[PDB]
Parts: C-alpha cells; sequence; structure tokens
C-alpha cells in the first residue's frame, strides 16, 4: 500500500537513483514479466 | 473608441531638452534602460492627461511609436539592439492599498506591490516566447493579513534574469483579462485571468519624539517584562528572544532559537503575537503552508505546467523574518535540505542540471516537541533518537521550560482567565512597535579598529575557565554567536559600549544547555562566574584570527 508508481519514485531517491535513471527501468518492468506490476499498471490506465 | 484620435496624434508630434538628455542615456555600451517621466509630457500638453481614462490601452501601444520619431529620425542604431524600446511610465499618484484591488476595477493602470513566493526558472508558439511568475497581492498588514487571492503575473521578455523570488518590487500595469483559455483549445489560467505586465523593480514624524522615550532606562528594562504578558513567561527566555527580535567581510552566522515545552501552553500561539509587531507576516499553519510548505508531492499534471523549483520557509521570507512553527509536521527529507542551506544561508546544488541561488536572511524560529521523556533515560538525548546525531547538536542554544510545580505561577495565571471574559464582554505598545523599524533601517554602523580588541578580550577571559581541570572542550562557535548579541545591547542602552551585567545574564542563557547535558553540580561554578614551527602557528592564530601574519595593510605597505 501507498508504494504504487506514483510515489515509489520517491523511495528511488534514497537509493541514489534519479528520475532520469528509473524511467529505463520503470517503463521496461512490463517486459520483464512482474505479476504485481502489469496489474497496477494496466487496468488503471483506462478502466479505472 | 473614436476615429478622430489619429488626427489629433498627428497634430501633437509638431523642458523637452531633458528628454533630449534622458533618450541618449543608452549608448554603445548598451545599458539597455529608458527612464520615462509621465508629468513632463503632462505639464507640458494637458492633452495627454486627458488621455488616462479615457484609453489607455492604446495609449502604451501610442507612447510607443511616439517615442520612436525621436529614434527612427535620430538613431536608426537601436533597431538592431533587442530589437525593442523599453517604455517605463512612472509612479501615477492615486495610490490605493486596499481600494483598487478588485476585479471591477479593469483597464486602469494600477500601482502596487507584492511578494515573490515560487516561480520556474528552472528550465532553459506565440506563448512559449514568454514565462510566468507568481506574485501576491495583499501585502504585510494587521489589518492586510487577510489571506488573499494570487496574481499572476507574465514577464514580457523584459525583466527576465533580473529579478529573483524573494524580492518586494512594487508592481504597476493595466489589468486586461486576456484569458485566452475560453476557447477551450489550451491550458487554464488561475482565477485572476489577467495578462499582469511588471513595469517596477524596487529595493532589494513620531519617531522624533519616539527617539526621546530612547534615552529613558525605565523603559528600557521592560522590554523583555512586556512582550509577553499573557502567561508571564521566564525572564531568562524572553531576554533572549527580545536579542534576536532587534536583530542586530566573510560576515556569517547562524541564529538558532529553539524552545521545549507543550503545545497546550500559548507558547504554540506565543509565536503567533510577534507578528503584530514584525513588519513581514508568514503563515506556518502546518501542512497546506504557503505555496510550497515544506511539503512534497507528485500526482497528476495538467495540460501544462513544469516543475516546480522548492521554496523554504527561509527564500519567503527574503530580508524579512520567517516563523516556523508546528516542527513535527514537517518532512523529513526537506529537513536535510535546509540544514546545509540555513546554516550557509543559501541554496546549493549539485546535480550539474539545474543552477539557481535564492537568499536567506531571517531568523530561524521554531519550537521542538520532546520525544516521550526529556532527561529520564541515563543515556543523552540525541542517543535515545531514531535521528541522526550530529544534525540534532547543530543548535547553539536549546530553550526547555524549568521548573513544573510553581504555586506562585498557578495563583497569577489564574487571575488572566477571569480576565478572557472581561475582554469580550460588551463596553461602550504601538509607539514601541515603531521603534524597532527606524532603528533597524536607519542606522547602519560601520567598523572600528580600535574597538574590536577590548571587546575581544573577554572572551579569552571565559577560555581560561575551561582551561584549569581539561582539555580545550569548549569551541569559538558559541561564542561566535554572543558577538552579535552584544551588538543588539547598543541599540537598548544607546552606550555604545556593554557592560559586564548585560554579559553575565548572557552567560547564563549560554551555559543553560550545559545545565540539560550536564549533571547538577556543575551549580557550583557560577560563584567564579560572578568573581570574574607547529606551535609558533597555533600562537598567532588566537591573537589575530588570520593564517598570514603580514596582512597589517598591505595595501599600503608595498607600494608606499
Amino acid at each position: 500500500s501507498q508504494v504504487s508508481e506514483h510515489s515509489i519514485i520517491k523511495d528511488f531517491t534514497k537509493q541514489k537513483y534519479p528520475e532520469h535513471a528509473i524511467h529505463k527501468v520503470l517503463q521496461l518492468m512490463l517486459r520483464r514479466g512482474e505479476i504485481q506490476h502489469r496489474m497496477q499498471r494496466k487496468v488503471l490506465y483506462r478502466l479505472k | 473608441p473614436r476615429l478622430e484620435i489619429h488626427h489629433r496624434f498627428k497634430n501633437f508630434l509638431r523642458g523637452h531638452n531633458v528628454f533630449k538628455e534622458r533618450i541618449s542615456d543608452m549608448c554603445k555600451e548598451n545599458r539597455e534602460s529608458l527612464v520615462v517621466n509621465y508629468e513632463d509630457l503632462a505639464a507640458r500638453e494637458h492633452v495627454l492627461a486627458y488621455f488616462l481614462p479615457e484609453a489607455p490601452a492604446e495609449l502604451l501601444q501610442i507612447f510607443d511609436e511616439a517615442a520612436l520619431e525621436v529614434v527612427l529620425a535620430m538613431y536608426p542604431k537601436y533597431d538592431r539592439i533587442t530589437n525593442h524600446i523599453h517604455v517605463r511610465i512612472s509612479h501615477l499618484p492615486l495610490v490605493e492599498e486596499l481600494r483598487s484591488l478588485r476585479q471591477l476595477h479593469l483597464n486602469q493602470l494600477i500601482r502596487t506591490s507584492g511578494v515573490v513566493t515560487s516561480c520556474t526558472g528552472v528550465l532553459p508558439t506565440i506563448y512559449q516566447n514568454y514565462q510566468r511568475i507568481r506574485i501576491q497581492e495583499s501585502p504585510g498588514k494587521v489589518a492586510a493579513g487577510r489571506l488573499p487571492r494570487s496574481k499572476d503575473a507574465i514577464l514580457l521578455a523584459d525583466l527576465v534574469d533580473s529579478c529573483k523570488p524573494g524580492d518586494e518590487i512594487e508592481l504597476t500595469g493595466i489589468y486586461h483579462n486576456n484569458y485566452d483559455g475560453s476557447l477551450n483549445t489550451a491550458n487554464g489560467f488561475p482565477v485572476f485571468a489577467t495578462v499582469i505586465l511588471a513595469n517596477h523593480v524596487a529595493k532589494k514624524e513620531d519617531v522624533k519624539m519616539i527617539t526621546s522615550l530612547s534615552k529613558d532606562q525605565q523603559i528600557g528594562e521592560k522590554i523583555f517584562a512586556s512582550i509577553a504578558p499573557s502567561i508571564y513567561g521566564h525572564e531568562d527566555i524572553k531576554r533572549g528572544l527580545a536579542l534576536a527580535l532587534f536583530g542586530g567581510h566573510k560576515v556569517r552566522g547562524d541564529i538558532n532559537v529553539l524552545l521545549c515545552g507543550d503545545p497546550g501552553t500559548a507558547k504554540s500561539q506565543f509565536l503567533k503575537y510577534i507578528e503584530k509587531v514584525s513588519s513581514r507576516a508568514i503563515f506556518t499553519t502546518g501542512q497546506g503552508a504557503s505555496a510550497v510548505g515544506l511539503t512534497a508531492y507528485v500526482q497528476r499534471h495538467p495540460v501544462s505546467r513544469e516543475w516546480t523549483l522548492e521554496a523554504g520557509a527561509l527564500v519567503l521570507a527574503d530580508r524579512g523574518v520567517c516563523l516556523i512553527d508546528e516542527f513535527d509536521k514537517m518532512n523529513d527529507q526537506d529537513r536535510t535540505s535546509i540544514h546545509e542551506a540555513m546554516e550557509q544561508q543559501s541554496i546549493s546544488i549539485s546535480k550539474a542540471g539545474i543552477v539557481t541561488s535564492l537568499q536567506a536572511r531571517c531568523t530561524v524560529i521554531a519550537a521542538a516537541n520532546p520525544i516521550g521523556g526529556r532527561y529520564d533515560p541515563s543515556l543523552t538525548f540525541s542517543e535515545n533518537v531514531d535521528l541522526t546525531e550530529p544534525i540534532i547538536s547543530r543548535f547553539d542554544i536549546l530553550c526547555v521550560v524549568r521548573d513544573t510545580v510553581d504555586p506562585v505561577q498557578d495563583e497569577m495565571l489564574a487571575r488572566f482567565v477571569v480576565g478572557s471574559h472581561v475582554r469580550h464582554h460588551p463596553s461602550n505598545q504601538e509607539v514601541l512597535k515603531k521603534y524597532i523599524i527606524y532603528a533597524k533601517e536607519r542606522v547602519h554602523p560601520k567598523l572600528n579598529q580600535m574597538d574590536q580588541d577590548k571587546v575581544a578580550k573577554m572572551y579569552s577571559d571565559l577560555r581560561k575557565e575551561s582551561m584549569a581541570t581539561g582539555s580545550i572542550p569548549i569551541t569559538v562557535r558559541h561564542i561566535e554567536s554572543m558577538i552579535r548579541m552584544a551588538e543588539a545591547h547598543a541599540r537598548i542602552h544607546l552606550r555604545d559600549y556593554v557592560i559586564e551585567d548585560d554579559v553575565n545574564m548572557a552567560i547564563r542563557v549560554m551555559l543553560e544547555s550545559f545545565i540539560d547535558t550536564q549533571k547538577f553540580s556543575v551549580m557550583r561554578s557560577m560563584r567564579k562566574t560572578f568573581a570574574r614551527p607547529e606551535k609558533d602557528l597555533v600562537d598567532k592564530a588566537r591573537q589575530i584570527n588570520i593564517h598570514n601574519l603580514s596582512a597589517f595593510y598591505d595595501s599600503e605597505l608595498f607600494r608606499m
């Protein structure tokens, strides 16, 4: 909870990762085959 | 409007030497400046004065063309220099602090001021040629203190890079409601849908009878007995606060004033009473403060906005006074960011992508809330907290409430409770308010070479107290705060010197920190307070506090 895609960017700050570096990661997590990410990312994109 | 105005312009183009002298101010050096006074044109020709209430909007367009007549005939060269001529219409009497701030009053040139709060300077197609800056409408005053509607200003590529956030400037212009978003093919503009252009930039009597009252020392003693009459407080606490109230070459320094009480006590509200005396007022409220109040969030962006520069409360009170309340409601991450900024009085970015600078000239006043017990455990205060140790020990003075069972205190506060109803029942120091403004703005002392030695002699006397039984456990930084405090004394007594009586009370405030950390047995040293090569470079360091020993007027030593 509260660790969704809109706020996990703040967590990346503590890991010394800029917002530009996570773009190479965040946009490619769907290609990674993560089960949790796809359910959160695709269902809320248009269906709400 | 009419059609006959073109003929009147044609006739009106047919003393003025100042116009010739003023227009030539810009030259090959490329000053890019032109001071414009309205009155000379209106004094010579009264017809121009009549155009103010009828056609002000066209007049600006008309004013630019008529200026070119002098420029085009004499100097075509200015056409290739920025390809623009700046008109700077001067002030236009009237002056309404609250009467003109209305939406019904459009199509009028209006003079007012404001404080810049946030901007988008971090960025490297008609709308793309210009950018956006945020301006406030109600200035700081007891009556004007009510929260206003923020104005949105647009610079017409003219004052860009010349102004910084937190600059108390004067805003002047005409209010046209050019909201282009009604066609629903663009983004949206704020409530004051008005393209407000910036035309001016400001600086970045009973006082004589008041000065008579300054000589009195009877009123000089109650200055710490009159600031907080609600609760009668504690004499030690108010004395230190009063010193910061005055606010009196690598000239750096920090004033870390912290309080340790409880929110139920009106000390939480005591910081609110100060703004009445203060000339600039800052709203804390905790969460949801002014603009970005030390809270960071990310959401889904509107049609068109860019990233926002984080403006700390320090920046929002540039060259003013900034108040911090509700310490536990701050975000942890911002605390680390502003911690260095507070010490360095500026904001430094090491990301190599965004570069900017903001000023910080206010006194940091905040109160902390103790986590659980104060000093119940046998360990240190900093080592029983999940926070990092060194940042906690950055504060110079730690003011905490002393004693909790004071029957005498209960008696006096009890009667005040009844006074609450007395004031509120139906019934058929403002002189001192203007004292502080005059002294801190009109009195600017300079540096005297023969008076630094005598003050510095006593500072060494403080050092030798810890040099008897010990090994250099005291740092000069604690003293470094003391020098500014003795400066405020001269504003108080108007004697230009400092007496040992003032220092002794200042000593107790300094020692108060040691009391909270060290066992109560140190109270015996108060009797003495009443009574009172590698090595070679160390010796010279204390005497002159300069790395070079040959720094005594080297400018005149070598040439002459």
